[PDB]
This record gives C-alpha cells, structure tokens and sequence, in this order.
C-alpha cells in the first residue's frame, strides 16, 4: 500500500521543466531539495549523477517512479543496474536527441537471459 | 555417416527445447529451428508406424538408406538458404511438395524404382538443388 | 624417480581434488543458474568441461607416456591462482601452476 | 546410518512430496514465464512510444525558451513544488505472486503557475505546457507496468532455482535411500526364514535316527 | 460391437486424457488463482469435478445401461470444442459430441 | 447431512496442506483459507480433549451434532460471503463475535440449556444469521 | 498439588506445539526458500533457539526444584501473546501469564 | 576453548549449506557466507594432513593450537569488518595471500621458530590484525 507518492528525475534541462509543467516532481520544502536531478550533456559531471541517485532510492522512501534519460543512465551504468529493486521502479526512456536502444535499458538486460 | 548423425539430430532437438523454457527464446534462433523441424519428420517417417499399409511393414535396407538420406539433405541446405538469408517459416512453407512427398514415402511402393530401390528418392536429389534456389532467393 | 617424477603423485593430487570441486560447481550451475554463482565456482565449472573432453577422451590406439600426461595436466589445472593451488608445495607450484 | 528397519513409509511420502512439488511449482514458473513475455514485447514497443511523444513536447519547450529569451526552465523548477500527478499504490495477484501496482490521481493544486503568463511571451509557455501535460500523463499510466515488471523479474529467477532444486539434489537422493533401505529389509524377511529352516532339518533328522 | 456402439474406444481416449490434465490443473488453481490460469486447464477444473460428481457417483441400486453410460460421457465432453478434443475423427466426433 | 461435509473440509485441507508448505500462504484464495480455517475450528474443538472428565470433556452425541451444526453453519455464510465479494481477512473481523462462542462451544454444558443440548446453541443459529446479513451488506 | 502445580500439564503440551512447528518451518526454509514462510512461523524459529539453550542447558551437579524449572518455562513462553497459546485452558492462562 | 568453538564452526556450517544449495547463497546473509568461508580453511589445512613429506604428516600440540588459533581469530575480526561497512567481495578479496600463508605452514617443518612454533604463525597475528583495520577501511 501507499508510501510513495513522487515521479522522480534525473533528466536533461528541456526534457526536466516538461515533466514538471506536466506536473510530476517538486521540492520538498523541509530539506530544500528538489526530487529532480537537471542536467546538461557533457557539462556537468558523472560523480553528481551518482550521488543524487543515492538520494532519490536509497535516501528517499517516498519516490515512486525514477524516471531517467537512457544517455544519462549509461554514464553511471554501473548504479542504474545494481538497483534491481521495484521500490522505486527503474525506468529508462530513450534520452533527447538518441532514439530507442532495448540495451540501453537495465530491465530488459536482465529479462534476456531466463524467462 | 548416415546413422550417426540421426542419433545427433534427436539428441540435439531435445536440448534445445529446454533452454527454450528456463532460458528462453533468446537463445533460440532459425538455425535450431530447422534441427526441431528435421527431428520432427524423422520421427513421423521413422518412428510412427503401425502398418496401415503393406509397405509400411516391409522397407528394404537399400529403402531406409534412401529415407534418411533427404532428411539430412533438407537440413544442410535449409540452414546454408537461412545463413545467406531466409526465415524459418519461409523455408517450411518453400519446402512444402517435397516435404510431403518424402514423408509419405512409407505409403509410397518400394518398387517404384524396381524391386527394392524407390524412384522418388532419387529424383528428390535434384528437386532439393533447384528448391535449395527458391528458399535463398 | 627416473620413470616418474615425485611431483607426479603431487599433481594428481591436484587434479582430483579440483575435478570434484569442479563437479560441486556444476551441481549448483544446475540449480541456482550462472548469475547466482560465485567466482570461486565459476572457474571450477571451467575446469571441469576442460577435463573431460580432453583429458580423458584420447583415442583407442593411442599411447601415452606419464610425462606427457603430467604437462597436459599443468596447463588444464592453470585457471586458478596460487592461493587456490595449494595441494602441492610452492616450489613445485612456482615452477609450473 | 539411514534407518535400519522400516524408513520406507516415510520414504514413500517424501517421494510423494518431492515429485508433487516439483510440478506445481513449475506450473507456477510456467504462468510467470508466459505471462512475463507478453509483459516484455509490451513494454519495448512502449519505450519507443513514450521517447517519441516525450521529446515532441521536449522540441516545442526548448524553441520556445530560446524565442522567449533567457533560460526559462531554471526559473520553474525552483517555483513549482507540488505534484499533481502523485500515485497511490495497490496490491494485485497475479500468477499467485503479490506485486506493486500503481494508479494515478490528478490533484488540482496546480495548474497555471506564474510563469505561464508573462504577457505575450506567456502564451508561448502555455502553448507548450498543455502538449507536455497530455503526452507525460500517458507516459506515468505506461510506468505503472514496469514497476510490476520489475517484481516479476525477480520472482522468476527464484522460482527457476526451486524447479531445479527439487528436481537434482532432492528426487535422487530419496531413491538412493529408498532402494538401500528397501534390500536391507528384504534380506531381514529371507534370512530368518533361511535359519530357521536350516536347524529345523537337523532337528528332524535326530529325531527319525533316535 | 453390436451391444455397444464403435464409439467406446474412441471416447475412452478422450476421458482419460482430460482426467489426467485435470489433476494437475486443480493443483495449479490453488496457486495461480484465476487471474493468470490457462483456459485449456479451466475447462479441466470443472471437469474434473463433474467427472467425480456424476460419472462417478451413482446410487446404490442405481443401474445404468452401457449406452446411456456412453451418453454420459459425451455430455461431459460437450462443454470443450472440437480443438480441445483433437484426437478423434471428425466423422465420429462430428456425430458424438 | 453434517457428516459428509466435515470430512470434505479435511480432505481439501491436505491437499491445500501441501500448497501451503511449498509456495506459501500467498497465493491461496479467498475459498481455500477458508477450508483451512474451519478445519482449525474442528482440530480445536473436537481432536483436543481437555482432561478425565473435567472442562466437560464428556460430550453427548446430541451435543456433539450441536457443536459440529455451529461450524457448517458458518462455513456455508463463511464460503458465500467470499463469493458474493468479502476479504478473508474483512470476513475475519466481522464474523468475530459469533467465531468466539463456537471456538468456546467444549467449556460449556447441556445440562443447563435443555439436558442434553444447550439452549445456547439453539441462540447461536439466530446470531449466525444476523451477523451474516450486516457483514455482507 | 503440593508439590507440582496444576499448570504442569498444561505447561508441556505448549512447549510441544511450538518446538515441533518451529522444527517443520527449519526444514522447508532449506528447500523452498523464505517465501513459503510467515510470521507466525518466525516466532517459532526463535521460540526453537530459546527452547533448545535455556530450558535444555543446564548442569551435570545443577540440581534444581520442580516450581524452578516450571518458572523458566514460562519464560520462553511470553514470546507468543495469549491468543496463540491454547493447549492451556485459558482459566489457568490467566493466572500465570 | 577452542575446541568448543572448533565443533560450532562446523556444525553451523553444515545447516548453512544446505540452504545454499537448495535456495541459494542470494537469499542468505554476508555473514553466513563467512561462517561458511572460515570453516572452508579448516576443511583443506587440518582434514588434509595425509602429507607428501614429514613436514606433512607431523603436527606436535603446538603447531595445531596454532593454525586453529589464526583461523578463529580471522572470523571474530571479518564479522565485525563487513558489519560497520565492508562488503563481502572486498573482505575476501583483500585477506587473500593471508588464506593462503596458513594453508602452506603444514608443508613447512616444525623445528623452526622458537620451538615448534612457526615464525610465520608468530607474524600472522599482526599481520591479521593489520588486514582487519584495511578490509574495514
């Protein structure tokens, strides 16, 4: 039952402000923290995207669904992958500006071997 | 030559069908395809019998040769045609008149080609040489 | 010695301790499936598949001599480190893993 | 060791138990399995679905930033901090697992901000907004599988490793036990009737002598 | 054959085959549950069921001739189609049903 | 009647028995706990047999047919409820008040309500009714 | 009564129960896995530990009275709440829980 | 004390495999791999004694205390090691040469050392210490 309500982000600066016009993430006010992770391709660096994933999984009890951005995901692979848990579900979407690769995607890399 | 390579082809059909359930499809492809399918119609023109007809019953040791022999036949260049480009179903469908032919063999008179020596098989040779052309291209 | 080294006692001593070791790993191959297995159990699983089509598959008019057995041996027997080759001394070891 | 009269009872029901077993749970496994491949073509075709629609929306954002003039998007994501679209979670039984499912609820806590009018620039933003909602709102219904997928993914592998399990260590071992037993007990049965026979004849012959 | 019809041996077959699925099908309902069952299987729950409740259960002075025994057994069967009962000649199968 | 019904619920509490053991408690429906659960009731009350003589461990045969009238009795609302849509676990708290007095039924005497069967029986098939119309609704 | 208590009966028949579920759940959680276990079963996995190291550890010249060792009894016991022990009658329950 | 300990060891490590087996290693703790991982040592270094030199085949009193004394010592210290931050892999990983410089003692001749006491065995003591504060870190 209910003890995750937000969709999460870890996304480029366009695909971010999108979801959230859509109405998904916020900042929590207590923390100062926002349950988004913007990012801009090869310009910001890969150590933060692996910290602020500690955060939304690991930190955050109260994340639903992390959505993030295939090219992203790839750049911190190793963390994506290891978390094999539904709680937060995992999804990768084709990133902006790269169509869809199935392996770039860690529940499907999982999926290929026994069914 | 004959005789060893039917024993192989059941041993290898039964394997592959359980890697198709704990594995999965994933490891299955066209070219295991064809070795469940020439099993398959080994163990009907083989296996099955009961003796529906009187040929069905007596099958000379010249026409058991000649069985085994297309079935090999089919299964080398099925998987040459789907190697330089063809589908599993595609060949199946392709091999068709041949296919039935050959199965029906049992039904078929062992004295076609005189005595003891079958007709069909020998004109199957070349019928899977041009067949071989219309499964590729 | 002068027909057989000493080492050659040694060396099966190896080779039948892993090949069991080797026939435990594929035990659970069977049961828990490759991801699930550790890296102890997966070069013994190795081992064991190298054993058998080629130490014991050699034809039915054909000769061996112990020497020769004991270098086929050494490399079949190298997939593991030294810490893990320990049922022969180190300086035979040293030589030839 | 095993028992040495009379395991073979008990033998007979873990025999019972052991084949029994080993069937249910791969028809188990044989649901989960089926069930999980219609699940996996779904959600491929799906990725490509919601990265297409998705980046439409990103296209029409990312032109309208630049024309309006400035980086917009920094100025929103400070701004906005509440959801609308927030999910309540419910267990459903399926193939007699218990997976996480999802369903969204739409909160009406926002819906124009104040970075949606700005006067002429505004209307850019708006126009964007509204094709971002309706392609992300798709997108959140279609996440719902994964979470499910995700559970199910783990559930088979430990399922597989039980089917096995039972099938090489537990079976053989039952029938190398059984069979032991079995013999030792017959041999009990034979040669007592075998002894006994045997001194009966000299008792006999002494007897017919005296 | 002539105080039992031809369709004896045929129907036996079929019987026995749905009797045996079923089995294993009601094992696997009380996991499963029905949300995930196979409907070759679902139909075999239920007969299952009527196999015993019916076919199986009769009075004590109840008597029943070998015709109407065969009837029985049909109407059991009429719940699946032709393509779960495809081992049988459509001929025969088209009449008895 | 009540015979033939309490053996039914033992023999499918076997067969669950097995179930339950191997894959667990969750993946039982709503019907099959419910076999599980009644059985628990029988075990209880009729297989224990507390003291020589105290805690009334002499049963009459008419009180013995009372005590088993009170569990089929809620095994046929129990199975309905389930049916007609009622969670195990809803069914569970609901029920409550009419699951302790049959769970109590072996303490008590029919030498009090009648002589041989209990008054408090007879006012146990009133109750059963009464709580099954608002539990359900 | 003067010297044993009339619990005493009772007292064994709980002991019995738990040790022998506690025992049932160890072997299946070898076989199957975790997932056919519950909670009720893990009450019963440490009742077996404190069963087997308090009640069953003692001396070889620890001698020990009788109201003793139906006191430590019950000490194992208080792990279950009153509405999962019923091979006492709960009349006696009350007075010593 | 030793002794004690020395049949715990063991026969918690028999129960654990089972369920390794059956289950899986997946479904069970880090630390009862190290149960499993300390007791391992012990089954290769003391059962196989059955020597290839004298130096193989002799252990005085001394020389058993010792290697069982290196071996507890390892997994009092691993425990707590992976409990405050440390996985499994890196634990293992790093003692490594350590696993090792007591397996080869029994190769070696016990005149060595102060008596019948290695000074590999001495220096094995701090150098497992050292290990414990690294694997830790």
């Amino acid at each position: 039952a209910e003890k995750r309500t937000l969709i999460a982000v870890i996304a480029d600066e366009d695909t971010t402000t999108g979801l959230l016009l859509a109405g998904i993430g916020q900042i929590t006010p207590e923390t100062q923290e926002k349950n988004f992770f913007v990012y801009q391709e090869g310009k910001t660096t890969k150590e933060e995207i692996t910290d602020k994933f500690n955060h939304f999984t690991e930190e955050r009890d109260d994340i639903a669904i992390l959505l993030i951005n295939q090219h992203i995901a790839e750049n911190i692979r190793a963390r994506v992958d290891s978390f094999t848990n539904a709680f937060p579900a995992i999804l990768e979407i084709p990133s902006k500006d790269h169509p869809y690769d199935p392996e770039k995607d860690s529940v499907l890399k999982r999926v290929r071997k026994l069914f | 030559v004959l005789r060893d390579r039917m024993k192989e082809i059941l041993s290898n059909a039964e394997e592959l069908e359980q890697v198709v359930q704990l594995v999965g499809k994933s490891a299955l492809s066209d070219s295991d395809k064809i070795t469940l399918d020439v099993a398959t119609l080994i163990k009907e023109d083989f296996l099955q019998q009961n003796g529906y007809s009187t040929y069905d019953a007596f099958c000379p040791i010249w026409k058991t040769f000649d069985m085994m022999r297309a079935f090999i036949s089919y299964h080398d260049e099925a998987q040459k045609a789907v190697a330089n480009g063809a589908n599993w179903s595609k060949l199946a469908d392709s091999t068709g008149d041949v296919k039935h032919a050959v199965s029906s063999s049992k039904f078929f008179e062992p004295s076609r080609g005189e005595k003891e020596v079958h007709g069909e098989f020998e004109k199957l040779l070349s019928t899977m040489q041009e067949r071989f052309a219309e499964s590729t291209d | 010695e002068g027909m057989t080294r000493k080492d050659h006692g040694d060396v099966s001593n190896q080779l039948y301790a892993k090949y069991a070791i080797g026939k435990d790993a594929a035990a659970m191959k069977a049961v828990v499936g490759e991801e699930a297995l550790s890296i102890e159990d997966k070069l013994s699983l190795e081992f064991l598949e190298k054993f058998e089509k080629t130490f014991i598959t050699q034809g039915a008019y054909e000769d061996r001599t112990v020497f020769e057995s004991l270098d086929q041996a050494w490399s079949l027997l190298r997939i593991y480190p030294k810490e893990m080759l320990n049922r022969i001394s180190p300086k035979i070891l040293d030589e030839f893993y | 060791v095993f028992p040495t009269r009379m395991t073979l009872g008990l033998m007979k029901t873990k025999l019972k138990g052991a084949n029994q077993g080993y069937s249910l749970l791969k028809r188990k496994s044989e649901a989960l399995t089926k069930r999980f491949r219609d699940i996996t073509k779904r959600i491929d075709d799906a990725k490509q679905k919601m990265g297409r629609v998705m980046q439409t929306a990103a296209f029409s954002l990312a032109e309208v930033s630049y024309a309006t003039g400035e980086n917009i998007g920094y100025q929103v994501q400070e701004s906005v901090s509440t959801a609308r679209f927030k999910v309540r979670a419910r267990q459903e039984n399926v193939s007699g697992v218990y997976l996480s499912q999802f369903e969204s609820y739409i909160d009406p806590e926002i819906n124009d901000f104040r970075l949606t009018g700005l006067g002429r620039g505004g209307q850019q933003v708006q126009r964007a907004k509204e094709i971002y909602s309706r392609a992300v709102e798709t997108l959140v219904e279609l996440a719902s599988l994964q979470t499910a997928f995700i559970i199910l993914d783990e559930v088979i592998k430990v399922t597989n490793r039980r089917v096995n399990a039972i099938e090489h260590v537990i079976i053989p071992r039952t029938e190398n036990t059984i069979a032991y037993i079995n013999s030792e007990l017959d041999e009990l049965d034979r040669e007592e009737f075998y002894r006994l026979k045997k001194v009966q004849e000299k008792k006999q012959n002494e007897t017919a002598k005296l």
